[PDB]
């Protein structure tokens, strides 16, 4: 014969429909739901996502890319025009180095 | 394992052996006339000692019938293509939309079908009206404190609908 | 009179969401695509000059499409 | 695939496939009938009749119903409970 | 960077002095303006990073993760209703301001010039997430979850500070370039062994690895939705980001000492894919999925190929978006039915009709559907690790097999076969649910169309 | 006419050839009676708590909740670390790791010494 509590039987369950059947996301103030739908589907997509996609679709050449294409064209035309072999090894001058010898 | 009893019975077990043997012999034997011959042969094989009196010798021979049945069954029997364990096996379960739905809508599509929803509304009135006292009094009144059976008696005394009828009557068509 | 009754679950919220999504993407789906069309149909992209003598370049005038 | 059936016609077809069986009479093939009282045949050939209904209508009826059909009207009622043939 | 930080300052008293029924619109609109503001970042090119201030900078190691943070923030705040709408306004404002403060310390962590500043903002990320998950964990062992969480993360993250102070007072200041451009090889001495072990073990706690992986799943299944998403995505990928920062030094001894951690992450990856094949509590399946992905990431980090680093950061961003989505899916199921299990809520093909497409697309992003970022990451990591060893592709492919199996079983277990028809309270799909679906998978598929951004600094 | 159907952990021993059912006991009759009574009482309580029109939420089955709390919470309490349990853990958790660790040391040392010899196909071995 004991109860150990005083409070109400919980959870008293809630149903977001059946009082405002035109409902988007949150609670039953009827105008501000339309304000929410307006602000997220305009100011989240129609000014953010597709516009940022067209922003990042082309932009300055990230990591030197077409710059390196045209520089590769010019330098390979150079090294094939002078007879010397392209991409010579020993990337620094062996006269401009001093080994600690044996 | 069965709803309305605890054991099946001896006659039921003989009948289950007879059904399974008949089904497996169907599945074994094509051309259907040699099958009809072998089925009458099986019927004669059960006619050879149909009139036995020793109960324990009868259930012994039923056991050995299961032995040579399990040795002599069919590999992949002709399951019915409407049956459980089959090619259909709720094939059109795609459109078994449960009927607690169809009212969780917007009143545009409720305005599209007005008469069926008004008639469902009076179905729901007919459910809610005769629900608590009559049905739960017949459930809590007539059986023993341990019910000890799954089957339910109908509303047999005088009046209204049989008890707990909703999710038994209101079901899909099983072929829409 | 031959047809039966069928039970779809709910089409309202589906069609509302998809109608709002296409309408609120195409609300700037038209001016952005037509504007980038007008940029690459009017203004000219670029050409391939070398360095003019005694003239330092800008940090722009490097790019193919001029919105970049 | 699903032709329009009816209760009268399915009673007609079950009547037909009952009457084509050998050792019964076409006299007392009534709705108010038995497979124990008037026709007097045994459990074994009664379940052979049950097998004939499964052969015609193309679906299983269980062993838990094989105890408790025992007459043609309840057979037609249970197949009507299966296929659910109404406008 | 202060152009990003000071509006995140002024957005904090916004939550205080915004009126009733207007906090939502204000926070959402200003958060998406911050999303464009960090979309304005990507000026980095070529030779090096963008080094901006007397102090700060931004790497392309940091660029897509920073964009991921300030794009998760609206999604963070928009998921975080319908379980506190009926609760109080003061606690509501406190929760929103705590999220903004947590994001702020995350962005301070991503703008780390000095590793001491990195460490301070690391555990500054650590501390309020505790408060979020304990005050709104909504299950009976959020207590033990937060307790294990903070104690594991501090106790692993303790000697990293001492190692960083030692590197400070033996090699000059701790700017990343003067820590770079100067660092000498450190040979096989056991001081180097414990220094490597301290740094890498603190981050192994942060990833998590396999031996310390009970740290994670309680802190996901007993946490609120925005806390769980931010915790998972930004903290685990932040730990990987920090290892990518610090591992430039101690490179002669890491081939000597790597072979235990490589083995532990591989065999734990297979065991983790095996353990999340069978369990109930659907929320925990994504948690051990995250453990599998981070073990793959850790194998990719402790091998030292540019291919491996680019595939690693691609897998980081891909699993961040995928886990945020799939956590929102589990939130949808739990807000429908108070179950938290897997076998109770079933069916959902007829009911909630377009939810099926998002469950499918979530399981396909987790499947590594082939043009997606997930398969780019996992494939190039498999390429680099098969270069690193001719025999380790067996564990990678068996990982892929069991990974496909458990993710697709997660699909066909909750949304295939039968509606249980004893539930009869679930409502049709809200616009908010599929709106968050669109917020998740439109940037992921657009970066699938144009993935020239998200690869690492060795692009 | 049959070798009496050896069973398995994989295949099923069917309900027909038990053969211990055919030794019908009165205690098996009482067992089936009480078992059907328990199933009847649980089904009757389920049907009475199911078909109500005011029942908004879920049926709240304590059986599934009991199974989940058995699978997750009540495993670690309680536990007795046995020689069997510790041996099985150390052999199925750490043993495979030390075994594949040995074979990865083996393959790496062979590959490193092989490329140190110079007799590898690294004529072009570009993207490592
Ligand atoms: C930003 C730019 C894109 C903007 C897109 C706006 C939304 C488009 C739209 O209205 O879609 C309607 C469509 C729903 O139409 P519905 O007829 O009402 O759906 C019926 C049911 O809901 C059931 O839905 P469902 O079963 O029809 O689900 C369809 C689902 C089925 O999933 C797949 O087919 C997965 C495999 C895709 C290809 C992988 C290679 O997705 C697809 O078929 C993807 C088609 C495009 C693939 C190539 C890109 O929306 C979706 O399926 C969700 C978005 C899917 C991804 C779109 C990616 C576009 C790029």
């Amino acid at each position: 014969p004991t109860l150990r509590w005083q409070e109400d039987p919980e959870p008293e369950d809630e149903n977001l429909y059946e009082k405002n059947p035109d409902s988007h996301g949150y609670d039953k103030d009827p105008a501000v739901d339309v304000w929410n739908m307006r602000v997220v589907f305009f100011f989240g997509f129609s000014i953010v996502l597709v516009l940022g996609s067209t922003f990042v679709a082309y932009l300055p050449d990230y990591r030197m890319q077409e710059w390196a294409r045209r520089e590769a064209e010019r330098l390979v035309k150079y090294r094939e025009a002078h007879g010397l072999p392209l991409m010579e090894s020993n990337c620094f001058d062996p006269s401009k180095i001093q080994l600690p010898e044996d | 394992f069965l709803p309305s009893a605890a054991y099946l019975t001896h006659q039921q077990k003989v009948l289950q052996l007879y059904k399974r043997a008949l089904r497996h012999l169907e599945s074994r034997c094509v051309h259907r006339d040699k099958y009809r011959y072998f089925a009458c042969l099986l019927r004669a094989r059960f006619d050879e000692h149909k009139n036995e009196k020793d109960m324990v010798k009868a259930t012994q021979l039923l056991r050995e019938a299961e032995k040579e049945f399990w040795h002599g069954q069919h590999p992949q029997p002709y399951i019915f293509p409407e049956s459980p364990g089959g090619t259909s096996y709720e094939r059109y379960e795609c459109y078994k939309v449960p009927e607690w739905c169809l009212d969780d809508w917007h009143p545009s599509e409720k305005a599209m079908y007005p008469d069926y929803f008004a008639k469902r509304e009076q179905w729901k009135k007919l459910r809610r009206e005769s629900w608590e006292r009559e049905v739960k009094q017949l459930q809590e009144e007539t059986p023993v404190g341990g019910p000890r059976t799954e089957a339910l008696p109908p509303a047999r005394k005088q009046g209204d609908l049989p008890p707990l009828w909703w999710h038994i009557v209101t079901r899909p068509r099983e072929r829409p | 009179g031959k047809r039966l009754f069928i039970i779809k679950p709910s089409g309202f919220y589906d069609k509302r969401f998809l109608k709002l999504l296409r309408f609120y993407i195409l609300l700037t789906g038209i001016p952005v695509v037509i504007g980038i069309t007008l940029i690459n149909v009017f203004i000219g992209e670029a050409e391939l000059a070398e360095i003019p003598e005694g003239y330092v370049p800008e940090h722009w005038e490097y790019f193919k499409h001029p919105i970049s | 695939d699903a032709p329009p059936l009816t209760l009268e016609g399915i009673k007609d077809r079950v009547l037909y496939v009952l009457k084509l069986y050998d050792k019964i009479d076409p006299e007392k093939l009534s709705v108010n009938s038995h497979f124990m009282k008037d026709l007097g045949l045994d459990s074994l050939d009664q379940v052979e009749i049950i097998m004939a209904m499964e052969d015609e209508f193309g679906f299983e009826i269980p062993d838990i119903d094989a105890e408790k059909l025992m007459c043609p009207q309840e057979i037609v009622d249970y197949i009507a409970d299966k296929k659910d043939v109404y406008e | 960077m202060l152009k990003y930080i000071i509006p995140t300052m002024m957005l904090m008293p916004l939550t205080w002095l915004s009126k009733n029924s207007m906090i939502w619109i204000n926070t959402t609109l200003h958060s998406l303006l911050i999303s464009l503001t960090s979309l304005l970042l990507l000026n980095q090119f070529g030779d090096n990073s963008l080094n901006f201030s007397l102090t700060f900078f931004s790497d392309s190691l940091s660029t897509p993760l920073l964009i991921l943070t300030m794009w998760l923030l609206p999604l963070m705040l928009m998921a975080s209703q319908h379980h506190l709408s009926k609760e109080n306004l003061a606690r509501k404002k406190l929760f929103i301001s705590m999220l903004i403060l947590l994001q702020l310390f995350l962005i301070m962590t991503f703008t780390a010039t000095e590793l001491i500043f990195f460490y301070i903002m690391f555990e500054a990320t650590l501390v309020p997430t505790l408060i979020i998950i304990t005050r709104w964990g909504n299950q009976t062992e959020r207590l033990n979850a937060g307790l294990y969480f903070l104690f594991y993360t501090l106790a692993g993250s303790l000697p990293l500070l001492v190692a960083l102070i030692y590197i400070q007072n033996t090699m000059g200041s701790l700017n990343f370039l003067i820590l770079q451009y100067w660092v000498q090889p450190m040979p096989n001495s056991w001081s180097n062994t414990f220094m490597w072990l301290a740094c890498m073990m603190a981050f192994m706690v942060k990833m998590p690895l396999y031996g310390l992986h009970l740290w994670l799943p309680k802190a996901h299944v007993e946490a609120p939705i925005a806390g769980s998403m931010v915790l998972a995505a930004i903290l685990l990928k932040l730990g990987g980001y920090g290892m990518m920062r610090i591992t430039l030094l101690l490179n002669p001894i890491t081939d000597f000492m790597a072979y235990p951690f490589i083995m532990l992450s591989l065999w734990g990856m297979i065991m983790t894919s095996s353990i999340c094949l069978r369990q109930t509590d659907l929320k925990s399946l994504i948690a051990y999925s995250s453990v599998s992905h981070m073990a793959l990431v850790i194998v990719a980090i402790l091998i030292q190929t540019p291919w491996s680093y680019m595939g690693a950061t691609a897998l980081m961003i891909a699993h961040g978006l995928t886990s945020s989505m799939l956590f929102c899916l589990a939130n949808s199921n739990y807000e429908r039915v108070h179950s938290r299990t897997m076998i109770l809520a079933r069916g959902l093909q007829t009911l909630l009709p377009l939810m099926a497409a998002w469950w499918l697309l979530a399981s396909l992003t987790n499947l590594a559907l082939p043009p997606s970022i997930n398969l780019i990451g996992e494939l190039f990591v498999v390429m680099s690790t098969f270069s690193w060893s001719n025999i380790t592709i067996i564990l990678m492919g068996l990982n892929m097999v069991i990974t496909a199996l458990y993710s697709l079983y997660m699909l066909i277990t909750t949304q295939r076969g039968k509606h249980t028809h004893h539930i009869n309270n679930i409502l049709p799909s809200f616009t908010r649910e599929n709106a968050l679906m669109s917020l998740h998978m439109l940037p992921l598929l657009l970066l699938s169309l144009n993935p020239k951004i998200i690869l690492g600094p060795l692009y | 006419s049959f070798p009496k159907y050896e069973p398995s952990r994989l295949a099923s021993l069917p309900t027909t050839l038990d053969p211990a059912e055919y030794d019908i006991s009165s205690e098996t009759r009482k067992a089936q009676a009480e078992r059907l009574a328990i199933r009847s009482r649980l089904k009757r309580e389920y049907q009475l708590q199911y078909n109500d029109p005011s029942r908004r939420g879920v049926v709240e089955d304590p059986a599934l909740i009991r199974w989940t709390c058995a699978r997750s919470a009540n495993v670690y309490p309680n536990f007795r670390p046995n020689t069997k349990t510790s041996l099985l853990g150390a052999l199925f958790g750490i043993g495979p790791l030390i075994f594949w660790y040995y074979v990865f040391k083996t393959d790496r040392d062979r590959k490193e010494k092989l490329i140190q010899e110079g007799k590898l196909d690294r004529t072009f071995n570009i993207s490592y």
